[PDB]
DNA sequence: TTTTTT
């Protein structure tokens, strides 16, 4: 009753066959009596072992009962001979597609047709390139053909089926193997990949971080689970010798033993907090204790009486050019006692430096000559004003009436006294706290802080840009601040690990300016600790950013009306770059605050009017008897993603010279540049035969010094493009084959190019 | 050998999800009945037409040019039932090559004859009649009856018309590059699917089986655009449209009714960049991430004068793409150098067509002086051609010139992208460094779809 | 029948210099002597000289200079109105001029001594002094001083000093100053100046608005302190009678200078308007207007002093500073004064023997040595030092260290070689320069006024004669090698050294001290008469007998260079550091910490095995350098503390075009720039010369990322000395400032 | 500017 199924293709030519017999077990059949059934089936001389045979998206009948039938299935299957049409009617395109090799022409051709669907399993749903992927890690031993008759010598059916019938993996233990193998590789691999897949999606699901991170971060982490090397080992783990299931050569696969070992390893660093500080920031303090650090504190502090509420202003309000000549005008009263010449950035500049200067006992101090009072204490704020309808005027003052500035967001004790005894909260609270709520002119409608590296900045202060799907109801906003302010004490009693952040009583403090919900959260630096750098607050910035991501419940909050997670810029802690001062609109928007109470917040009055002082919003504000002093000055250096770091690792282990380096093979700047012009001199004159004979005789001068970027302006340079004043460069970067990028850029002062911004016509090689 | 690997154990969730969806019985009321289809040939104009829904499904299929999303398609084919189908015939060849490259599949037409277009509906004013959508929010009725009046002079044909075809033996239809067909043949595929099954009683229409789209193209490399000819002034005009993919992606009513989110798969591995640089460049363009100084300096070993690449005594063997049929059409010269009818019609008008008169991307596109690929089943040179036809087809060598102020960061991704190597890749300007009118908002809405628990990304 | 006199003569100044007829190759000079017999009172008396071309070409050095040139230099000096600043343009014509007329003056005249008893004659017929001879009676009117102060506004164009300092790049501002007053006289005519000399008698007080016009105040009278006096003469070179006008200095003697502030050019124009004033009346000759000092050469000078070569005839001192001890600095520059003429330190190594007499005495000198040192002084290549020594990196202890030195070692053997090279002159009489240097290293014990002198005559004069430092050098390594030879048998051990000072070790028990300082003073005894022994084998005798100092015992000893050697005495805790650079303010501090720092690190002999000690010392090392930068911060805004002397000869900071403004402060400069560097702006760090620009002065923020970075490199240089030298070699000690604590200042 | 369906 042994029953077989065979393909056929035209005497009757039988060439894939797959014999069977009904289990009359239940449950019985295990993978080992499986395979003994069918070593049994297949017997190893040649042919089947039965009596009587009945042979018959799916891919794809005679009974032999009488001695000459059965003897005539016999011959025909274990050799090829073609079954003539009375013993049943008394009853290239394979060798392309079925792989090259004769394991692949039997196996495949048995398992994917004639055995896939009928076994079921996950098998009968894969291709027939897996399936033949999957024959040929199935590598049992291979004995040489007697006939050493090649599988591409075949060109009719007579001889793939004498191939076929005549072959060693049709006939015994590779034939009864192969269905098992297919059923224990696909069991093996789905383990590994299913779990991979698992921690993919929920990394990816929980990650919150900036749009360029999230790209990265899918690549490298498909790279690692999915890679040449991790791949390969999997796969040859899973490769069997042995047919037998007992003693089967196929073991536990590298992969998922290497990734979890690599980088999955620490895909629950970014995961959590207290690791993604621990292997993405190296933090660097150095601790001054004694008189150094109150000379540390007012030396890199805006002075104690500078943010304090004065009656008037202080200090120099001008526009750009009339400070321009006033800082020039201050200088030649300067410059007779030792101040260097310098013969809008140099402006910001040279104001900055001015106001960093320090008070030489009770001589009046440097920036006292443009501000013309002797009264005046450095360090000092330098601010921006745009006004109407442009010019950024520049201000650097003494003091300024901020008790004025900030009146109208001023709530008397009385007030919130009454709101407290009505709303005993701190969510209910705020939110009904929240709801009672010329250059010289242009100084109290637009200001912008300038940020001075001389100086330690003492607040944390985050520009928190959000984008938003659709309008936003208060209380969800109000919800998720509170979020944001326990995620970044979290972050700071991290990153500050000497200090005592109690993350229901340490304040934070929020302002809120169709497009954007603007907000900036100022947060006081714990004490004894002092941040000094650009570097080092942007470090704390992106601790900040990617520590509010990893709180379940702000994602929850707001994570259906956030489009782009970022919120965190981390661009204005440069040197001379400004950021708006809460109180403050913009030349659409005056930033108010919006009060987010701490849960265990013992003095409420206090905490409202501490968004009123100008301290807890100023980046080097005086800090609010100090014994001992910590300057976290730096948090490590540029911030290689904790993945692309792992990118840069593999970049090279997979992929593959900085621009000095690459200087060298041409023995090395104006010199060499002078050389590249020669050549450029030679092509100009064909690409751009209008302006021909102009660069042949300009002298090259370094404008732009980057590492990798080395800019030189082709001083006598009229646009070669869009032909009507212009300036010409001279571009160095690293090639494609680590060469030298050399390139001609003519900037353009002109509308139709764009104004001041830098364009490149042609990169020759050197 | 382990190329195959991830796509080979990724795309089995796939086939164990358009399976539920191709085996989901409707409701019997809610199979469009043959009445219907009756009732839409007695309707003249497309004013009166009852808001009637057709019910669908989608599964998506996205991913890069080189993605690998054809390995998908060669999965369903083998095991799933299906009509494989395409939006243009070079891309219904390509998928033929690659099927018939693993094993058998039937000769795979495009997605218009599998609906009935025929010669007569080529050159048939298909945005004429007007709607004000019921809408806001617009229900699924609202915008199939939209689709249906923007196509009545095409549904309303091929309705008369059938008042055996392949649709009649499946409900898993795969329209390849469907990025390539605007929204209006979405819901247009979707009915005509139900009349084919509705005229003929098809044994899937007495089992209640509804017709599931897998759409598999790229949605930031790929665009629909319709042309319409004013009869007096002779301007023919091509404005942009919304492709099936965009359709499917921002559309809110059709992102709930279909459930994108548990039927989208992204395919996100390329398989022929070489270069970590070229890779990631390709990567800043299919997802709309800042462009930085450091990507700047990377094309800026590109650029090549304007007097360089149309030179043809330069760069030989090299495809030069430019953005006007009217370029393209000097530089070929210059490289070749180195009545009843008119009556009527005139009297019809109350008062260019050699473009509306045969395939028009030779049309317009050449000098006939010849020094190639058939176009029709009309040959093309391959040596120069538009931004917008590089779309479809892949290219060896390939420079660029880009046409100052109208630079669109799409026509830049797509015409860098259409080399394997960017080895062999020049250029006229560096489209990152000058102004570039960027559109990135189906960027954004494949990054929030590769940040969803329910998406399927395969590398 | 000559006239004679008892009298002392207190200057020696030059009047006229001329050429008499039928003459080609021989100057008359006339010198005015201002001569003072007993209880002070004063009569001008005059000599005249003929020096001849020879002669001028020997004291010149080289044959350039001609007699022509001479006389028409004088004439050019004849009159400070037309061109005052004369000596600007050949420095070395005015030297050996003064040289030759003074050597002339010893010559022919007799024997000269400043402050000194001198019977004196003359000759009535002719008028003049004939003969001077050593008188032995009379105890000489002390030399009294006036006190002065003078100050003057030249407003000199900046422009022009940024011109002649462009022209001459590392031009001492004070020689710019001094070239626009010589270029432009007419500056000098307008000035500020104000002028108080103070006597014991009668105080004299004038000011002015423009130096030509009138006084707007008025104190004395000009005759109080001078005493015009018309002298009548009649030279061999002037047939005719020539009358002379002189200033005869009544009541002082010598001015008395405060060199904090001295302004060469205000002394000038004070003295150019007194030449004006006297000699404007015709009938009379008028004399030489010459005055030399360090601010009259581009590169400048060591030692401040004011030469006066004409014109009034009267030394003037200056004394820099030295509030403290002013009347030692004041007796120190009469003293050097008297002894050697006043040539010094004016005339420079001429004042023992012309520059190119050299070159003979010194092969005369190579002769009379013994026949090994005659080929030592042949072999003898720039820093030889062919002795067993230390290897640079090493220390020595616990064993009893101690560091000799002989005083003035290079001077004494100078003086001997001269000797030895004295019987190879040409004139036995031209032998009395070789008397003062004698009277120098006989004095130079008893007198630190004769150290200083031969700290700078000495190796000036190695540098006038180049084959002279070759012979030095070879006794020098002479004397080294018997120092060696006698070191083993006193159990001294030869481990480092410069020749004439030089540090050691004992072979004895090192906890004994006892019979240390028995075995430390017969080293010295025997190591000195040995050396005294080969000295007068070699012939070189030396007036003052030869001793050996005792310039500390030591227990502990750590060299790193050749020249850096750190000495402590465990017992008393004496220590002494040297090789360090004092460059500045801020490096004291830095050799305070580095001497405390060893001090610590070398009281680790606590039982250890090494490799621990060297990473106890380490930390150490690395925290001294802590406390270093900590309290360098509270002193980053003294700007004058962080200020390096760059000399005229190191590489220098470009001159900012504000500091050519410094008005009657650019005249203080003559050897030393003192530069700061500040960081204005950002990124870039700029120089700023600290001592030309007022007081108190306003600068961006010190770059203390600069100048801590030096003296840091220093300190690690010492560091990895020690760290290699007393435990396992192998750890150049490196403090991570731009990591630690760089944050402070950028 | 702008392809594509028979
Ligand atoms: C070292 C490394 N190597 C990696 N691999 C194999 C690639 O980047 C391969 C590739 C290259 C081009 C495309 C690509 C193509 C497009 F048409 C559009 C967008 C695209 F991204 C996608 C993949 S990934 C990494 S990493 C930095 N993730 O560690
Ligand atoms: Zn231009």
């Amino acid at each position: 009753p042994v029953e077989v199924t065979a393909l056929y293709a035209t005497p009757v030519y039988i060439f894939s066959y797959d014999a069977y017999t009904h289990d009359g077990r239940a449950d019985g059949p295990t993978e080992q009596d499986r395979f003994e059934e069918s070593r049994a089936l297949y017997q190893a001389s040649g042919g089947l072992n039965g009596d009587s045979f009945r042979v018959t998206r799916g891919r794809t009948v005679c009974r032999f009962e009488r001695a000459d039938d059965v003897a005539a299935l016999q011959d025909a299957l274990a050799h090829g001979t073609p079954l003539q049409p009375d013993h049943i009617a008394a009853t290239f395109w394979f060798l392309s597609k079925f792989g090259p090799d004769e394991k692949s022409l039997v196996l495949t051709t048995r398992y994917y047709l004639l055995q896939a669907q009928r076994l079921g399993g996950a098998g009968a749903t894969y291709d027939l390139q897996a399936i033949k992927d999957i024959c040929a890690t199935y590598a049992i031993p291979h004995a040489p053909r007697p006939d050493t008759v090649s599988a591409a010598s075949l060109t009719s059916f007579a001889a793939i089926t004498r191939f076929c019938c005549t072959s060693q993996y049709a006939r015994g233990a590779a034939a009864a193997g192969f269905p098992l193998y297919v059923e224990r590789r696909i069991a093996a691999d789905v383990r590994e990949t299913s779990a991979l897949e698992k921690f993919i999606t929920h990394d990816r699901s929980c990650l919150r971080v900036s749009d360029r991170e999230f790209i990265t971060y899918i690549y490298l982490a498909h790279f690692e689970c999915f890679s040449p090397p991790r791949l390969a080992t999997h796969l040859r783990a899973v490769t069997t010798h042995d047919p037998n299931p007992a003693a089967s050569t196929e073991q536990p696969s590298p992969l998922g033993r290497e990734a979890v070992e690599q980088f999955f390893c620490h895909v629950r660093a970014q995961l959590n907090i207290g690791e993604y500080v621990k292997h993405n920031v190296t933090p660097r303090e150095t601790v001054l204790d004694g008189d150094t650090a109150k000379a540390y504190l007012r030396a890199r502090t805006y002075a104690p009486g500078a943010l304090t509420p004065a009656p008037a202003y202080c200090g120099a309000v001008d526009s750009a050019t009339k400070m321009m000549g006033r800082l020039a005008d201050a200088e030649k009263l300067l410059v007779p006692r030792g101040w260097p010449a310098f013969a809008t950035c140099g402006i910001v500049k040279r104001l900055l430096r001015l106001a960093a200067t320090e008070q030489q006992g009770p001589t009046p101090p440097a920036i006292a000559a443009l501000i013309r009072n002797a009264a005046v204490q450095t360090p000092l704020p330098v601010y921006r004003i745009s006004m109407v309808p442009t010019g950024q005027a520049f201000a650097a003052l003494a003091w300024d009436d901020w008790a004025r500035i900030t009146r109208d967001a001023r709530l008397a004790e009385a007030v919130v006294s009454a709101e407290a005894a009505a709303h005993p909260d701190h969510g209910a609270l705020g939110r009904r706290l929240t709801d009672r709520i010329d250059a010289g002119g242009q100084m109290y409608v637009n200001r912008n802080e300038i940020f001075n590296g001389a100086l330690a900045i003492t607040n944390i202060i985050l520009d928190l840009d959000i984008a938003l799907k659709e309008p936003v109801p208060f209380r969800r906003l109000h919800e998720a601040l509170g979020h944001f302010r326990r995620g970044a004490l979290a972050a700071v009693q991290l990153l500050f690990p000497a200090a005592r952040v109690d993350p229901d009583a340490y304040p934070c403090y929020f302002f809120k300016s169709t497009d954007k919900i603007g907000l900036r959260v100022c947060m006081p630096v714990p004490a004894p600790y002092v941040v000094h750098g650009s570097l080092t607050m942007r470090g704390v910035a992106r601790v900040i950013q990617q520590a509010v991501l990893l709180d379940r419940d702000f994602v929850e909050a707001i994570g259906s009306y956030v489009k782009n997670f970022l919120l965190i810029d981390t661009g204005v802690y440069a040197h001379g770059h400004s950021l708006r001062l809460p109180y403050f609109a913009k030349i659409c928007g005056r930033l108010l605050p919006v009060f987010v109470i701490p849960p265990a917040c013992k003095d409420v009055p206090a905490f409202v009017a501490a968004h009123a002082d100008p301290r807890r919003f100023h980046f080097h504000a005086p800090p609010t008897s100090p014994r001992e002093i910590r300057v976290l000055h730096s948090l490590g250096g540029d911030y290689v993603s904790f993945f692309e770091r792992k990118a840069s690792r593999n970049a090279l282990e997979h992929f593959g010279e900085t621009l000095t380096e690459v200087l060298g093979r041409y023995n090395v700047v104006e010199g060499f540049a002078s050389e590249l012009l020669g050549r450029i001199v030679a092509c100009i004159e064909t690409h751009f035969p209008e302006h021909a004979g102009e660069y042949q005789a300009v002298s090259v001068r370094r404008a732009v010094s980057k590492d990798d970027w080395v800019l030189l302006q082709l001083v006598p340079l009229s646009c070669l493009r869009f032909k009507h004043t212009a300036r010409t460069f001279v571009a160095l970067s690293v090639g494609a084959n680590n060469r030298l990028c050399v390139s001609l850029c003519q900037q353009c002062f002109a509308a139709k190019c764009d104004s001041n911004r830098l364009h490149t016509l042609f990169t020759i090689d050197a | 050998a382990f190329l195959n690997f991830t796509s080979m154990h990724g795309v089995q969730p796939i086939l164990k999800r358009i399976r539920e969806l191709s085996q989901q019985q409707l409701d019997g009321a809610q199979v469009p009945h043959l009445q219907w289809f009756r009732d839409v040939a007695a309707l003249e104009s497309p004013a009166g037409l009852p808001l009637r829904e057709f019910p669908f499904a989608v599964y998506l299929i996205t991913g890069n040019a080189g993605s690998g999303k054809s390995t998908c398609v060669q999965t369903i084919n083998e095991v799933l039932d299906c009509v494989v189908t395409g939006a243009t015939r070079i891309a219904a060849q390509n998928m033929y090559a690659k099927l018939s490259g693993a094993f058998l599949s039937r000769p795979i037409n495009t997605i218009f004859h599998e609906f009935g277009f025929r010669g007569n509906h080529v050159q048939a004013q298909l945005g004429q009649y007007p709607y004000t959508l019921t809408s806001n929010p617009a229900s699924l009725e609202d915008l199939q009856r939209r689709d249906l009046t923007y196509y009545w002079e095409v549904i309303l044909d091929l309705t008369k018309r059938a008042l055996l075809p392949a649709f009649t033996r499946s409900n898993v239809i795969v329209i390849d590059e469907a990025g390539l067909l605007g929204r209006h043949l979405l819901t247009a595929v979707v009915y005509c699917w139900w009349m084919i099954n509705a005229l003929y009683h098809t044994p899937q229409y007495a089992a209640r089986l509804r017709p599931v789209l897998v759409c598999v193209g790229s949605p930031t490399q790929t665009a629909s655009l319709e042309s319409t000819f004013e009869h007096q002034k002779l301007r023919c005009s091509v404005r942009q449209s919304e492709n099936v993919l965009t359709y499917l992606i921002c559309n809110r009513t059709l992102r709930e009714y279909a459930r994108l989110s548990y039927s989208w798969a992204i395919f996100i591995n390329n398989k022929r960049c070489v270069e970590h640089e070229f890779g990631n460049l390709m990567k800043v363009l299919e997802y709309g991430l800042p462009i930085t100084e450091e990507h700047m300096q990377f094309v800026d070993r590109f650029v090549v004068p304007e007097n360089y690449i149309t030179n043809p005594a330069n760069l030989p063997g090299w495809t030069r793409l430019f953005s006007s049929h009217k370029e393209v059409s000097a530089y070929m010269a210059k490289l070749h150098a180195y009545v009843k009818e008119f009556d009527e019609y005139r009297r019809l008008t109350h008062q260019a067509n050699a473009s509306r008169i045969t395939n028009y991307s030779q049309s317009q596109d050449q000098d006939v002086t010849y020094v190639i690929a058939v176009t029709a089943r009309g040959i093309s040179s391959k040596l120069a051609m538009t931004i917008t036809r590089s779309q479809g087809l892949s290219l060896d060598k390939v420079a660029i010139c880009f046409t100052p102020g109208n630079l669109r960061l799409n026509s830049a991704y797509v015409a860098m992208s259409r080399t394997t190597s960017s080895e062999f890749l020049r250029m006229n300007l560096n489209p990152l460094r000058e102004r570039h009118e960027r559109d990135d908002v189906i960027s954004e809405h494949i990054l929030s779809a590769l940040r969803d628990p329910n998406v399927v990304i395969v590398y | 029948d000559i006239v004679w006199v008892e009298e002392s003569v207190s200057a020696i100044t030059l009047y006229a210099v001329w050429l008499p007829p039928r003459a080609r190759e021989y100057f008359h000079a006339l010198v005015y002597f201002v001569c003072r017999n007993a209880a002070g009172e004063g009569r001008a008396r005059f000599a005249e000289v003929s020096v001849t071309a020879t002669e001028l070409r020997d004291f010149y050095g080289s044959a350039d200079v001609s007699v022509q040139a001479v006389v028409a230099a004088a004439r050019a000096a004849t009159t400070p109105a037309a061109s005052p600043l004369e000596p600007l343009e050949n420095p070395t014509l005015w030297r050996a001029l003064y040289a030759c007329v003074l050597a002339a003056l010893e010559r022919q005249t007799g024997p000269v001594a400043l402050f000194a008893p001198l019977r004196i004659g003359s000759d009535p017929r002719t008028g003049l002094v004939v003969k001077v001879e050593r008188a032995s009676w009379g105890p000489p009117a002390a030399p009294r001083a006036a006190l002065l102060v003078a100050e003057a506004n030249i407003d000199i164009d900046p422009m022009a000093l940024a011109a002649r300092v462009a022209e001459h790049p590392d031009a001492r501002l004070a020689w710019a100053r001094l070239a626009a007053i010589r270029d432009t006289p007419q500056c000098a005519s307008a000035a500020s100046l104000t002028v108080n000399i103070t006597t014991g008698t009668a105080l004299f007080a004038r000011e002015y608005q423009t130096l030509a016009f009138p006084p707007i105040k008025k104190e004395g009278a000009f005759g109080d302190l001078v005493e015009v006096c018309e002298v009548g003469l009649r030279p061999r070179g002037h047939p005719q009678r020539v009358t002379a006008r002189v200033l005869l200095p009544r009541d002082y003697d010598y001015f008395v200078s405060a060199g904090e502030k001295f302004s060469a050019p205000a002394l000038v124009a004070l003295f150019r308007q007194w030449h004006t004033t006297v000699h404007a009346a015709p009938g009379a000759l008028a004399p030489v207007f010459a005055f030399l000092g360090p601010e009259f050469e581009v590169r400048g000078g060591p030692v401040p002093y004011f030469a006066v070569l004409g014109f009034p005839g009267w030394p003037t001192f200056t004394v820099p500073a030295t509030a403290e001890s002013a009347r030692d600095l004041v007796r120190g520059a009469a003293a050097a004064y008297a002894a050697l003429l006043g040539a010094w330190p004016a005339v420079g190594a001429r004042v023992v023997l012309p520059p190119r007499a050299w070159p003979g005495v010194a092969s005369a000198a190579a002769g009379c040595l013994l026949p090994a040192v005659r080929e030592a002084v042949a072999r003898w290549h720039p820093a030889t030092k062919i002795i067993q020594l230390l290897d640079p990196p090493a220390a020595v202890g616990p064993v009893w260290t101690a560091r000799f030195c002989f005083p003035g070692l290079r001077a004494q053997l100078l003086a001997a070689l001269a000797d030895l090279g004295g019987s190879g002159l040409a004139d036995p009489h031209g032998r009395t320069g070789l008397a003062r240097l004698d009277a120098l290293v006989v004095a130079a014990p008893s007198e630190p006024w004769a150290g200083a002198v031969l700290e700078r005559l000495v190796p000036d004069t190695c540098n006038a004669c180049p084959a002279l430092r070759q012979l030095l050098g070879g006794v020098m390594a002479a004397v080294c090698l018997q120092i060696e030879e006698t070191a083993s048998s006193v159990k001294f051990a030869v481990c480092g050294g410069d020749g004439g000072a030089f540090w050691g070790v004992f072979n004895v028990d090192p906890q004994d001290a006892d019979a240390a300082s028995g075995v430390i003073e017969d080293a010295r005894r025997a190591i000195e008469t040995a050396v005294g022994a080969v000295l007068r084998a070699n012939a070189v005798r030396l007036r003052h007998p030869l001793c050996l100092a005792l310039e500390g015992v030591y227990t502990h000893a750590v060299a790193w260079s050749q020249a850096g050697v750190w000495f402590w005495n465990s017992r008393d805790n004496t220590d002494h550091l040297g090789g360090f650079p004092l460059r500045g303010p801020a490096y004291t501090t830095a050799a305070g910490v580095v001497r405390d720092t060893l001090r610590r690190v070398l009281g680790l002999t606590t039982a250890c095995v090494p490799e621990e000690d060297a990473l106890t010392a380490r930390g150490l090392m690395e925290d001294a350098c802590d406390r270093l930068i900590l309290d360098a911060f509270n002193k980053r805004l003294d700007a004058e503390y962080w200020s390096v002397r760059v000399s005229p000869f190191e590489a220098s900071d470009p001159l900012p075009p504000t500091a050519f403004r410094g008005g009657a402060l650019l005249d203080a400069e003559h050897y030393w720039r003192r530069v700061v560097r500040v960081c204005p702006g950002g990124g870039e760090s700029v120089g700023v010369p600290v001592d030309l620009y007022p007081r108190p002065l306003v600068l961006p923020p010190v770059d203390c990322a600069h100048h801590l970075r030096e003296i840091l490199r220093e300190i690690e240089l010492v560091f990895t000395g020690v760290l290699a030298g007393v435990w396992g070699e192998g750890g150049k000690f490196v403090y991570p400032f731009d990591d630690k604590m760089s944050f402070l200042f950028a």
